[PDB]
């Protein structure tokens, strides 16, 4: 790997130099590196893998979608038949999204899971192998997409199982996990009875348990309880 | 258009 | 080059793609095979291949920018002595950047200025040479950055030369140029007078020569008188 | 801190 050479600490400080420049392919890159070092990653630092891919796949997502519209507008009734481009460069974003999501599946593969027995550390990664699944079943056809949503499905149910004895109804993880899992089921699954289930069961399970909280603690549950709220206004 | 989770959490 | 099996008309279409996708990266590497192609570029090509560079460089120089303020508190009295990551960092984003701007600049030279006869493409692509020996500039130290600069003035002084004998004053390419090389004035020659003339005259001849516009004309015009006048506000 | 040229002119 090209960061092979570079200190451990030395690509965390980078990483995080990356962000606060808004150069989320360096951070990811950065954070990979760090990864391959081979040791357990701590709460910071599973947080800066986490916001650096998701902003590198998220850009990706965001183009891709782009360009599925004007595709399938171009396979409309009274459309101009163009040549090959839109799709040549959606299959081109789109291996380029897939690409990305295989390198994090591969870094949570090997070997960040296994290594993982904290509750916290285990559920961050198993939510992470669900979301990138997740990715990759949105642009998924058919031939294999199945079996990308049942990957997506699995990772998301064992990191369920996990932070509901492990973890209480107010832990960011849990709930961000749960959300999560809830768009999985309303987006991907075509379960939209479960979503707004899963999304009302934990909304409901987080506020009788925020009493328990300090203010700071207290904002960051609240904060993704909103997203709760706001799916189910959505969905509903 | 769901909302997801933002990518840094506890 | 990666795009020389590519024809140029999909090449075209393809940055036309990825700018709606936001993908720009991809659009300049599509109009760089495009420019390759060898063929002289339509008004809306090089319109293109502005667009494209310039939001890839744009990326850059905010980065650098964040980088090198991160860099010189690091060096001030009274700051914990880190090590070099973030000189390293700055380093690998300064480079970075002028290879970008090299890349520009060797597609003027190869040879679109050579091969551009009519004022409206000529004046185009000498601005255009101007602007990116400005961003080589802005992170020039010394040893090369006064023959950087006088690279600039020179790129910019020939284009003002044709523009003024060509164009008319509310022209939105006389009038980029003006205001962009006003900013060169201002910014990195040390010569806020000379810019604050120049922004001032400009505007006052293109006010002068805007009765003779259609209404689409008055607005394209306007808009860049706006940015004029809006350097002068925050440089008197 | 100054406003360059859009990229796109006439
Ligand atoms: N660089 C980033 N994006 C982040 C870094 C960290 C982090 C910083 C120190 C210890 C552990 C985690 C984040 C999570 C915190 C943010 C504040 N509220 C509570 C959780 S986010
Ligand atoms: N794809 C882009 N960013 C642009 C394409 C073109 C262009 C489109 C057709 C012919 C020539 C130029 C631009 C300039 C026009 C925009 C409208 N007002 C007058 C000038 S900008
Ligand atoms: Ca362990
Ligand atoms: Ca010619
Ligand atoms: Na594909
Ligand atoms: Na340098």
């Amino acid at each position: 790997g090209a960061m092979g050479s570079m200190e451990r600490a030395s690509l965390i400080q980078k990483a995080k130099l990356a962000e606060q420049a808004e150069r989320y392919e360096d951070m990811a890159a950065f954070m990979k590196g760090a990864v391959e070092k081979g040791e357990e990653l701590s709460c910071e630092e599973r947080n800066l893998l986490s916001v650096a891919y998701k902003n590198v796949v998220g850009g990706q997502r965001a183009a891709w979608r782009v360009l599925s519209s004007i595709e399938q507008k171009s396979n409309e009734e009274g459309s101009e038949e163009k040549g090959p481009e839109v799709r040549e460069y959606r299959e081109k974003v789109e291996t380029e999204l897939q690409g990305v999501c295989d390198t994090v599946l591969g870094l949570l593969d090997s070997h960040l899971i296994k290594e993982a027995g904290d509750a916290e550390s285990r559920v961050f990664y198993l939510k992470m192998k669900g979301d990138y699944y997740r990715y990759l079943a949105e642009v998924a056809t058919g031939d294999d997409k199945k079996r990308i949503i049942d990957s997506a499905r699995s990772a998301y149910q064992e990191a369920m199982d996990i932070s509901k004895k492990e973890m209480p109804p107010t832990n960011p993880i849990r709930l961000g996990l749960a959300l999560n899992f809830s768009v999985f089921h309303y987006e991907i699954a075509n379960s939209p009875e479960e979503a707004i289930s899963l999304a009302k069961t934990t909304f409901d399970e987080a506020m009788a348990d925020l009493h328990t909280l300090s203010e700071d603690s207290y904002k960051d549950s609240t904060l993704i309880m909103q997203l709760l709220r706001d799916n189910l206004t959505l969905w509903t | 258009r769901s909302h997801s989770s933002p990518a840094s959490l506890q």
